[PDB]
Parts: structure tokens; sequence; C-alpha cells
């Protein structure tokens, strides 16, 4: 099952409030214009635990076993025109300390800097830095894995006649040291009478 | 060099709001010169396919696509309570379009794009053979997909082997005075073509 | 008066229940079943001075019957009207309303030997109505094919209501076939008022608010949100309404 | 035919042949064995905004 695990998946980050129904749920905005303040998404590291990533490929198996282990894939594409040009700042904070509230505070927790051009995609890969061998997929705050946000950098610039607003997409999967085990049944799942 | 050839289906129109489209195979190409003769006179066939889809925008359009390949794309209905038309399944060269919201309907199929039409994540259709159409990125995508099924040959007409699936996760975006028809095209080549059981030709 | 009248093959004469006949009596014979008369022959007798019948020959004969109905095809003239087909009869059909001719095909049948006719082939085929089309946010059902004679029906997707004709059929329309109503169009449907709180307000509340359009709240400062953040419009049976209760804004 | 109790069904249908071609899992809940019918599901469940998380570190 981990050859599935490894294969990436669209995450829902933008699993607001409405648009659950929607493609754009699979889509992060993004715009010009002076919004660095502005925090562009954020979500803990529970992969089969919050609504971000366990309906995900990723996830899906993860709620078939209790424990699980390894480092993860997060890819992130650009979706915007090819005219436009921007840097992001993808952050991974372990565990320990409050969600980062500014882009200096996550700049001190494990980052890439994501420059946009030919090549569309960066992979932040959230490394394995847990006390414990293993993770609960049920996690409670003694496995909690830390969370991820991305800020803007500088910020995005376009010409005239160019769309303001852009889209990202965010890809999950799993590294190849990546691991579960104690199969268990999902719930996701359910019925009240034989079909 | 009579059905391995590339036959280049109906274009659409990729709007600012398209859920998506897809497209049955072999059924889409049961027309497609010597490939759709063939067919009709065997009960039997088996072939590969080069599977090419082409969207052209400028720098200054912004959008994405996803072109994947569902082998065994059994979709389900609209109402729960029964079953599918063919026309609801496929129109041949022409493509079957995706909703945006919840369908109704008598024996049509349940074509919100989100479920995909067979009760699964959208964005989880990565695990089939796949690739994306960033308009910032590339213009094309390709796709060599073998024949896959449980048995060596089978019935074209009575089954399709995969399904095309083309979703636009970022909707196309562009300005003020850009080129506003911005179509997809698909061509399809079979590959490696075998046809047994040759008798009269069926018809439909 | 004469006695009976000469004997027939595969004739009967109509005696009208009487054995002795009049002189100038005129007894018509009328042919038994799976026979028919052959056209320019004498049918009756006639009883002469002396007391003797006229000389008939048999004039009856073979055929097959009336060729079966077609719902694709109507005979032609003359054969229409006929009901005399000996073997070897050739009759000829043409296309009826809904129906148009497939060349390659004969639209003749033959009397054959045994006194049924030829094999059917449909060389005249169901004339298609147009391509039904597509109606935006709304779908076409199409259960049976688009040729003459058939059904099709409109629905709307979540969040749309239909205005226009509910169906369609594929009906004869002088030369050709023609869809009896056009394509109806799916209007979206929009929700009831979002229903303002105490001691909050609605951020950029909008005129019209659609199928899973959301309403965000907000709290007065000093007053604490119990509840959900947002609510959104939920549509069913072409009627919107809000997904649920607003929060509460406590102080 | 395993298609009745909704797990096993759902384990199964993982792959398309029985294993060959994996399958995104179903999502959404069957509705009887003879088809692949459903009702049409939300993606996941919904969060406060798309930055939100919620604070773990409080007295
Ligand atoms: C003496 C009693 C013997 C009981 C026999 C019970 C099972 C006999 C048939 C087993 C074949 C079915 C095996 C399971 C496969 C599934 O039904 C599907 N085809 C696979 O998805």
């Amino acid at each position: 099952l981990m050859e599935i695990a490894e294969v990436d998946s669209v995450v829902p980050v933008n699993n607001v409030v409405g648009k659950l129904d929607t493609m754009d749920i699979f889509r992060i905005p993004v715009q010009s214009g002076n919004h660095q303040s502005t925090q562009v998404f954020g979500f803990q590291v529970q992969p089969g635990l919050d609504s971000v990533f366990k309906h995900t490929l990723l996830g899906e198996i993860l709620n078939y076993y209790a424990h699980w282990s390894g480092s993860v894939k997060l890819t992130f594409v650009f979706c915007g025109s090819a005219m436009a040009t921007g840097k992001f700042l993808l952050a991974y904070s372990p565990p320990g300390a409050n969600a980062p509230k500014t882009r200096k505070d996550a700049m001190l927790g494990t980052h890439v800097i994501w420059d946009v051009g030919l090549q569309s995609s960066c992979v932040l890969c959230i490394p394995w830095i847990s006390q414990t061998h293993y993770r609960l997929v049920h996690q409670d705050e003694y496995t909690s894995a830390g969370n991820v946000t991305c800020w803007y950098q500088t910020g995005i610039v376009v010409p005239a006649g160019t769309p303001t607003l852009c889209s990202i997409m965010c890809f999950v999967s799993a590294c190849n040291d990546f691991s579960v085990r104690l199969l268990k049944d999902t719930p996701f799942i359910e019925q009240s009478a034989l079909l | 060099v009579a059905t391995c050839r590339f036959y280049t289906l109906e274009s659409v129109t990729w709007e600012k709001d398209s859920p998506g489209w897809w497209w049955k195979f072999p059924d889409a190409l049961k027309d497609m010169g010597l490939f759709g003769q063939n067919m009709y006179y065997h009960y039997l066939g088996r072939a590969g396919y080069t599977i090419h889809v082409q969207c052209n925008a400028s720098k200054f359009h912004q959008g994405c696509l996803l072109v994947v390949c569902v082998p065994e794309a059994e979709m389900g209905c609209s109402d729960v309570g029964g079953t599918v038309n063919e026309h609801a399944i496929s129109e041949g060269e022409i493509a079957k379009k995706f909703s945006a919201t919840a369908t109704n309907g008598a024996h049509t199929v349940q074509s919100i794009v989100t479920n995909a039409g067979m009760g699964v994540g959208v964005g989880n259709l990565t695990i089939y053979p796949h690739q994306w159409v960033n308009l910032r990125t590339n213009n094309s995508a390709t796709i060599v997909m073998p024949y896959i099924n449980s048995v060596p040959m089978d019935n074209m007409f009575r089954h399709h082997n995969f399904t095309l699936m083309i979703i636009p996760f970022v909707s196309l975006d562009y300005s003020s005075d850009a080129s506003t028809y911005v179509p997809i095209t698909v061509t399809v080549a079979p590959m490696c073509a075998e046809y047994n059981g040759l008798r009269l030709a069926t018809s439909l | 008066d004469c006695g009976l009248p000469p004997d027939v093959p595969n004739a009967q004469p109509a005696l009208e229940g009487r054995t002795s006949f009049p002189e100038d009596t005129v007894i018509t014979y009328k042919c038994e079943e799976s026979f028919v008369k052959i056209p320019g022959e004498k049918d009756s007798v006639i009883c002469l001075k002396g007391s003797q019948w006229s000389d008939i020959e048999e004039f009856c004969n073979r055929s097959c019957e009336v060729p079966t109905r077609l719902n694709s095809a109507s005979l032609k003239q003359p054969y229409i009207t006929q009901n005399y087909f000996p073997v070897g009869t050739v009759v000829e059909y043409e296309c009826r309303p809904g129906y148009r001719r497939e060349p390659s095909l004969s639209p003749k049948l033959t009397c054959l030997q045994n006194l049924k006719w030829s094999t059917a082939v449909e060389f005249c085929k169901k004339k298609s109505c147009p391509n039904p089309g597509e109606i935006r946010n709304g779908q076409i059902d199409v259960p049976g094919g688009i040729l003459f004679g058939a059904t099709i029906s409109f629905s709307c997707n979540t969040g749309y209501k239909l205005f226009g004709s509910t169906s369609s059929f594929c009906l004869i329309s002088g030369s050709s076939v023609q869809w009896s109503d056009p394509l109806p169009e799916c209007r979206e449907i929009y929700c009831p008022a979002p229903p303002q709180i105490d001691n909050g307000i609605i951020q950029g509340e909008r005129d019209h608010y659609g199928y899973r359009q959301s309403v965000t709240y907000a709290c007065n400062k000093g007053f604490t949100m119990i509840g959900e953040h947002s609510i959104y419009c939920t549509v069913n049976n072409d009627e919107g309404e809000w997904s649920g209760p607003p929060p509460e804004c406590r102080g | 035919n395993a298609r009745r109790m909704v797990q096993m069904r759902r384990k199964l249908e993982m792959f398309t042949y029985v294993a060959w071609v994996p399958r995104p899992p179903r999502l959404c809940q069957y509705k009887n064995a003879s088809t692949v019918n459903f009702s049409s599901t939300n993606i996941t469940d919904k969060r406060d905004s798309i930055t939100h998380v919620p604070d773990t570190v409080k007295p």
C-alpha cells in the first residue's frame, strides 16, 4: 500500500465554509499587491486526522492503520500566468510552540523559500522529528507533529493585461522512509443495514 | 497502419466555468475510419492507446487541467435507485460534461466533478496515469495507455476499457482584451491493435 | 327450370337456399379459401332454354395474403388497393413519415411459391431528429435515441430552476422530423434573506445569495461568538434555504 | 458477492483487479450492491479559515 501513499494527491487546503463541494477546495488564493502581512495558508501536520489530509490518498491509507512513521512531501504548484512572478516562504514548525502569527516567527522553523519560474512546483519535505518512532493516526497532543504555514516572501508582481489573482495547489505524498502498522477498520465508511 | 494512427475528436470549449469533460474508450473511436470498421466486423479487440491532449494559450492566460485515464470507470446514476443509459456515459466523439452541482434526472450520470462520477475524491485521481496542462508551463499532455483488462481480449462495444477525463482544477482566467476562446483538442492513436471473431457487422 | 348449376373447381355457387331455378336465372360463383378469381373471366352461369345451364370454366387461382402492415413503409399505388397477388407478384413500398429510404436496400416484396412474401429488410429507416444539444447548468435525458417518435426530458442541476418545457418529442414536421419543443433554461435559485443577529453584523452583505454561497457573521466589540462563523445557501426542490442558524453574539 | 457489507467492499475496491490498478478510495457512501450509485459527497470537512491552526500551548 505504501506504493499508493507515495503518489501525489491534491490537498483540499482551502477546506473553508461553502467551498467544501467545489473544485476551489483544492486552490489556495494568492494575489498581487501589498499582502505580506496576510498569511497565505496554514494547517496542522495530521495526515490521517485533520480534515485537510484525512481524505487524500495518504490520509485514506493511514486511516486503515493506527501508527504511522516517516517524512511527508508537500508539493506546491503555482498555477498563475507565466508573466506572473513571486516568491513564497513555506515553513514547517515542529510542535512545542503555538503556530506562528508572522513571517518572522515561521522563518525560525524548518522552511524553504520558493521562487516561481519555469519550474512551477516546489517541494517542502516535512522531516520526521518525533520523540517516538511512530505517531498515532488519531493524533493527540502527545503525538502532535507540528504545522505548516506559507507567507509572501516578496509578493506577486504582474504586468499590464495580466490577472491579479492567482491560485496555488498542494499535493501530498509519502517519502521512501514512510511506514504504517496496526491494521484497523476505517471510520469513513458506515452503513445501517445490509446493502 | 490503418488503425494504429492518430484520430482527432471534436474539440471542446474551456470557459471560465467549465467543470470538465470525459470520453469513454474505445466507444469514442467507433467511427474512426478503418479502426471503427474492424470493430464492427469483429467480436474481440485489443489495442493500446497514445492519448494526446492539446490546449494552447498565451502567457497572459492562467489555468490548469487534469488529463487522467481511468481504467474501468464504472460511473454511477444521479438517481441512487436506477441505472444509466449508454447515452449517459458516452456520446461517441462528443464529450460528456461534468457539473459543478448535484445532478438530477432518470438514467443520467451523477456528474458532479468533485466526485468524478464514481463516488471518489477528484483530487485522488492522480493514482491513475495522468498529466497536468499548466498554461504557464506546457500546452499538451501525452499518455501511453497499454491494454488493461482482466482478460486478454474483449468486445470493444460491450466494454469501455478506460475513460479519459479532463478536469480543470484551476479555472481558466484572462484579462480585458485577451483571447476568450481557448479550446481543448484530444488526439488518440491505437497501438498494436488486434481483432478476432470475424463475422457480419453489428448494428447499434 | 334448370337443376343444380355445374360444379366449378375451387368455386362455390350462391344458390340462396333453392334447388330448382327458373329460366334466365343467373347464378354467380365465388372462389373458395386460398383462391383468387382471375380478372377477365366469367364467374356466373345462366339457365337457358331446355333446362340447361351455360358453360363456365375454372376462373379461380392462387395468391399471397395482403402484405403485412409495416410501421416504416406503406404500399405504393396501385398495390395498396389490390388483393390479388399470384406467385411472382412484386409490389413496391414507400417510406412512411418519420422514415427515409436506405438506398442500398430494395423497397420491393415478391410473392413466393409458398404463398408468402419475401423477407423484410429495413429499406425505410427511421428519420432522425437533430442533436438535442445541451442545457447550461442542466441535463438532457435521452433514454431511447433521437429517432422519429423519441422522447427526451430536461432537468436542472442542484441550485437551478427549470424555465421552459420539461420534455420534447421527435415528431414529423412537413418534409422531415423536428423536436416539438425548444431547450429550456436553468436559472440560479436565490436563497431568502440571511437573518441579522443581535450584537453582530454580516460582513459585506450581498444583494442576492445563490447555491452554496456563504454569509459571514462577526460580533461587535466586547461580544463573544457562539456558533458557526458563517452559513451557506442550500437549494432543494427549487427552493433555497440557509444551512442553519446564524451564530450568537453574547456579552 | 462481497458488495453488501461495506468495509470489505471498500477495501477490495481500492484495486481494479484482484492486485492491479489501484483506485482512489471510495469517498461517498455506498447505496446498493448492484451499482456504484452515490449521493454527492463533500471533498472533506470544513474548518474556520485557510490559516486556521488552533493554539495548543495556552494556560
Ligand atoms: C461448502 C460451502 C462452500 C462455500 C463457498 C463460498 C464461496 C464460493 C465462491 C467463492 C468465490 C468468491 C470469492 C470472492 C471474490 C468476490 O466475490 C469478487 N468477485 C472479488 O471482488
